[PDB]
């Protein structure tokens, strides 16, 4: 039924359906290590409503929104991609140039335009990155257009109109969580901290990232980078991992790069984790984290 | 001390 | 009578069309579970004219123009959507997005047609949600859209063309009602705060919320539910009921959701209230509220 | 040019109820001079809302006799580029046509402010047309004219077109004569019992109120006696002071002293 | 290629497009003089991918987004000059002007054109010097605009539409490192740290910029020259050297200067350099430089 | 030029083009009277270049950067205005208004259109007469506006589109050196200090200023009247020439100015200076320019 | 006249226009009454050039600035207003708010277009009150706008566009001159001190005012450091011989010697 898009004018539309990500690399939920409280509330909100819909409908059926909250590097857009491709439905990547124009009245229809569409291709999943540039506080002396924006934002995402029983889940990014409108923040009801790397996450996201580049490294070995890497991000790590890839060909002298020899690289060794711990440094100071613990404490809803 | 930006209007 | 809609060209006529709310899901005054001084205001204001037109008409008609302000998720769409069901009456789902327009000269347009189709139609109620996007503060320096918009609001609101027994209805929702424009703040004469919830409200919540599915709850357990459930709002509550529902389904094992009966499965008990109490919060903070009481008691309507 | 005239001719006020100047009661002195100069090209109307300049508009539309225009943003702007300076072209031409002719302009800010940057082109060219069509008018005098506004931020009237409205005035607040006038006319219509001592304290308890800010409030009075009777008219009982004490309870001033000292200084400068 | 283009207008991408830098004066590496460790890391950074794609992709593949730090005047425009000639890639200069603007949804929407472009180039190398001025640290009430370009600058980055390969450099210079962004900090993961030249720099460039001159010195007068400059940073020595070469015509009596042919000129000579010592100071307090020495062991990447 | 100018929008060059200063009443160098290390390097760097360009191009070019500092009333602008007439060069006379806008991103624009104009018509000279109000030092905290207009200052003054053989000449005065960014500093190499006239300035300004008026004092008169006046600016020169010009004016029979004629005054004796002096002290105080001093020790480049 | 004007807005145009005052009643020097030196070197700054403006045309011209300091009510403002009405030159008062904006660029831009409007009229006179406000001494951590604000007054008083022949004269009244920044205090050649009225003064003041010998002298000798904006409040409540003594029976030097160590070392006085 064309009913939907019938007021929506077709260059709006064409703008919005031109924002699905195609089908890129796949990624399952193993490839991201660590956090597992929340790929388990992932699991619970996305998967279990497609495997029994007569379940989960009601009462039961899942929530309209999440939030992702943390220090920078810490797998927020790689959760996304991996709910884009697990969750097997349409998937939508939207940013702020997507919605923003110079013209007077653009802004409001861009964001019913995308809810319209998104409305169409039920199961749907929009994912918003850095939230916090769309849906801060609502200041005193802001302009027009953005006061407009949020105001659409939230009477689309919560509405007379919807009449629930949608299939339409929004997820948003940011690490300022603090700023976001209180309005809009009710909306996002579950709300997730993704903090640093644990020992077993680092072991893990090593293990990963060795396990393709052959390379013989003991128990011992893989303990002592662990212990050494501390306060490391997953940014952190594969920069690491990236450095030390590159130890062989620092080791072999500069005429052997015309010849190449492929097969003459050594396999990656200790000693090259070693020199490439002295080039590489945490990219997050510990004065920041302070904030994110007590927004958990304060708003989050992890156990 | 604060900016401000303008909006387009067009009239054919 | 074309003759009210003479200088109205079509295309203006139809988005003022298409945009009435279909009679969705009924939905009852006793459903609302809350406040009832503003629910006794509104039947007041709506069902007893059109039971007794005779006895209520002339200096007795209901006034044009109401406002319902509040923190986040008191139950105003709620309000709204009871309104709609229960006024039998035309009703109109208004966004910021209608009536604005790229176009020189338009939204005064859009504005007007809306008033001529709503007056066409009688009786009528115009609901707005978000109205402090449209009808805001006018400041020193703004683009002369939002100018014209505004002083088209009001005149059509109150003019020498606009008269008595014009049964149309103007209800309007906020959450910072400061910003509302003076004059049009003189037209919303019915001013309604919803606070957040008392004990006996999230009693009746939780009773209504619960008795569509089966479980067997103890007189103290309900009391005890009350009691930790503070500062809750009304959305806070259902969330809470739906994560104590899904407790049941992590209570069985795994792989048993593919193929479980429905009949097998344990019905609430205190403890999934219990265990939900940990992973829900409070989603307003009361800091925010300061500053409501002190408008309420400069413009409030309510005694 | 049959259509485009249609919709200048199709503006014209229609019949109403009828209105009288006894009513307004609180603005003497507005009164007076509009009733000596409308049987000065001019004339524009300020103050706090709810002062009742509509109020007059309606009165003069009722009382003069006189083809009345209700003139808005909405009516001079069209899409169409050039078409807003021929549109006023055709209203000035159709109020000259027709004479003796008054032409009501609410919220005159809209069609013309101050000059801002980012200004399109189209509203200064409907700007300029409207003082050129003014000025080309009443300079003649050959043809009777009046032309009336209102505007709640006289403030943002740019001087050019300014001094085309040689009259300016101020409607503030109602006194307690007006008030016990407004009580008086508002309440003698319905069966109302009440003491002079009883409309007194009425108008001691109201401090600050506007027209409207009273209207609500009888209404709210003769409300009362229906939430009195438990779930024909004879069963309305009389209206008594406690009426107006229940009403006191839910009505409030719905204009701050904020702006109050702006519109004084104002009107001591230019009104 | 217009399917990559679509959704940009004509006017972004001209004046996109005109901000590639076209070809120069040619500048090698040996102009450069001191910084060895970061002249090996752009090396590798650039050269390597180019002479073997095939060995250097995949966990090798080159890193996106460097940082140049250090006092002014030190060699990293050089460094950026450098890398332009040396790249053979497509070159972009980016300033603040060219991408803010006094429209709403403009800085945005200018960035992702920058982005769009650069990726249909390729390879290609973005420089934006005084990277200060656009990412900055984010702190609340700063105006909507520069908050929406610094997160599409990070949506560009990174992000779920980004895929690997597609060789894309973007280099900043500055001399505040410590008030970049949090996040955008991330992004560089190459973090360099150019400080005053040694003795052996200095020594190279004064030898290098005046064997042109055409002079003649003896190696204790070097010697004594490169000891007795002293705390001078790149520019200085250049200060030092043109205001040298003055010296022979300050000689030379001044109503000859207008007949005198350039042949009779006298070679410069250790007089020069000692008069020019005399009014030439560093331009660099010291008392500036520990911060930077600092915040090298926190976030640098050197040995 | 349509070639460089075609980007700039025609406003912004018109407000740059109506920047341009009048010839004016001319004022030759001899005028100046006191500082003459100040004179003579201001001469090398502006006519020399102009009667020989081959001589002077390559390594020999001008720097292209002048900061003058001192107390004020020492002739700073006086030095600029002189150069503004004897250079012959195009003179842009440019203030903190002319570039300054409430617009977002114009300031940067502004700064980016006037050197490209200047840049077009060659050689030419750009007058700052406050410098440290555009150019303070960088601080943690500031508007972004300013923080833009400064770093696009340097980019223009010292970044990659800068080219050498370029006749571009910035001259910059103010009384508090200590506040000009470092960054900044550096482009400004020729630093020159004007402090407060000498014995022999006083007098040659004094001889100057009263060969005009006709006067018979005597030598001693002249050598005593410098003796009393000490720490005068010439501005307190002038002042005081000025008082003691309107002496025989004031000994003038009251009532008898009005019908009175020049040749009927006295000229003008020793008597009325001794008068003016009573009237006049000096408007610098001691405690100030040990600062001064300081600072032409540390980054000062006179001799 | 309008080319000069052709860059500027004309909004700011008007606002400057509006700035202006209609001529009040009239004044006269004897009216104030209390200044002689002030007096006699206001006069001679202002009136002589008008008179016979071929000769005084030159090295003995205006020199283009006055500044009067002194403690509150002591007729500062007197001065101003009869020069306005005596001078026969367009007057313009400015206050510290004026200038003052909340957007960034505003202060700049209004003091531009202040001077220009100025400049269009030869004869003109800026009375600038509280102008070691916004002309204060420059820190080294202050807010942006104060700086430019400050920088362009500079500019526009002295700079290489300004030429001789202006014609324009800037009076400052200020109450606390050791914060004036030196470059400000340099343009302010002229420096004069206010005091409070002496015996003389007050005697004339007080019988003018109210309107025998040995009760006028009596009242006058009572009356010791008292200001003028005192005698007027004074009169004022007595009028409402018995009953002054009564309203007499109805600020602190301490600090006031600070101002005479300032008028040694800067003032224009002997
Ligand atoms: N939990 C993780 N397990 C494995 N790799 C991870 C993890 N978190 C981050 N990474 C690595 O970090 C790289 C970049 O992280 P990513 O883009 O997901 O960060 P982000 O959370 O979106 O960052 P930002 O907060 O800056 O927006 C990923 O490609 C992946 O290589
Ligand atoms: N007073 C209430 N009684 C019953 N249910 C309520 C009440 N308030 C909220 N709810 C529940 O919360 C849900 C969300 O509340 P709702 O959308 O009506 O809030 P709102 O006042 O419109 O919010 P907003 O301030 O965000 O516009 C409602 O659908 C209803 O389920
Ligand atoms: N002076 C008055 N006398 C009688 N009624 C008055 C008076 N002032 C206002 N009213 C009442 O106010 C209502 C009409 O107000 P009106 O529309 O004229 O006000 P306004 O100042 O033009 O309003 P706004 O600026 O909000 O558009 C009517 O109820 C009228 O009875
Ligand atoms: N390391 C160096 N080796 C040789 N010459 C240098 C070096 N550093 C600076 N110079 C000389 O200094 C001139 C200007 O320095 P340059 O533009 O590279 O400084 P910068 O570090 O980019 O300064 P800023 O911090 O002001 O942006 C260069 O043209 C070159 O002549
Ligand atoms: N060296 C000098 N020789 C002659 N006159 C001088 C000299 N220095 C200052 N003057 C006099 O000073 C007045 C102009 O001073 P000028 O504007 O050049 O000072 P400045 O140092 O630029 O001041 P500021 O610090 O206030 O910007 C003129 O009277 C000029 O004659
Ligand atoms: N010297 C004086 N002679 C006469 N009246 C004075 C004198 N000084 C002050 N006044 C009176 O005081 C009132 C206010 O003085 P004001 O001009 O504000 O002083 P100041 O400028 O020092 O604040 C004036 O109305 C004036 O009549
Ligand atoms: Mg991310
Ligand atoms: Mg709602
Ligand atoms: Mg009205
Ligand atoms: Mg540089
Ligand atoms: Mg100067
Ligand atoms: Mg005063």
């Amino acid at each position: 039924v064309d009913e939907r898009l019938k007021n929506l004018e077709p260059k709006m539309i064409e703008l919005i359906m031109n924002e699905i990500m195609d089908h890129g690399p796949p990624v399952n939920w193993e490839d991201i290590a660590g956090v597992e409280f929340a790929k388990a509330t992932i699991k619970e909100i996305v998967v279990w409503p497609m495997l029994r819909p007569d379940i989960f409908t009601g009462l039961r059926g899942p929530p309209k929104g999440i939030l992702l909250f943390g220090p920078p590097g810490t797998g927020k857009t790689l959760i996304g991609k991996c709910i884009a491709s697990q969750s097997g439905a349409t998937f939508f990547s939207i940013s702020a140039s997507s919605l923003t124009s110079k013209w007077v009245g653009e802004g409001e229809k861009m964001v019913r335009a995308l809810f319209a569409v998104a409305r169409c291709q039920q199961p749907a999943v929009i994912f918003i990155d850095q939230i916090d540039s769309l849906l801060s506080q609502r200041g005193d002396g802001e302009h027009e257009s953005s006061r407009r924006i949020k105001t659409e934002f939230l009477v689309q995402l919560d509405g007379a109109t919807t009449s629930s029983e949608d299939r339409i889940l929004v997820v948003g990014a940011t690490n300022r969580p603090q700023e976001i409108d209180e309005a809009a923040r009710r909306r996002l009801v579950k709300r997730l901290y993704i903090p640093l790397p644990e020992a077993s996450a680092r072991k893990q996201i090593v293990i990963n990232l060795m396990s393709k580049e052959q390379c013989c490294l003991s128990e011992e070995e893989i303990e002592q980078i662990v212990q050494q890497s501390d306060a490391f991000s997953g940014a952190d790590m594969t920069q690491l991992c990236r450095e030390a890839s590159l130890g062989p060909i620092r080791s072999l002298q500069t005429a052997d790069i015309a010849t190449i020899t492929p097969d003459q690289v050594r396999p990656i060794a200790y000693i090259d984790f070693e020199n490439a711990f002295r080039t590489v440094r945490p990219s997050v100071s510990p004065k920041d984290l302070e904030l994110y613990e007590n927004w958990n404490k304060t708003f989050g809803c992890g156990k | 001390a604060m900016q401000m930006q303008l909006e387009a209007n067009a009239d054919t």
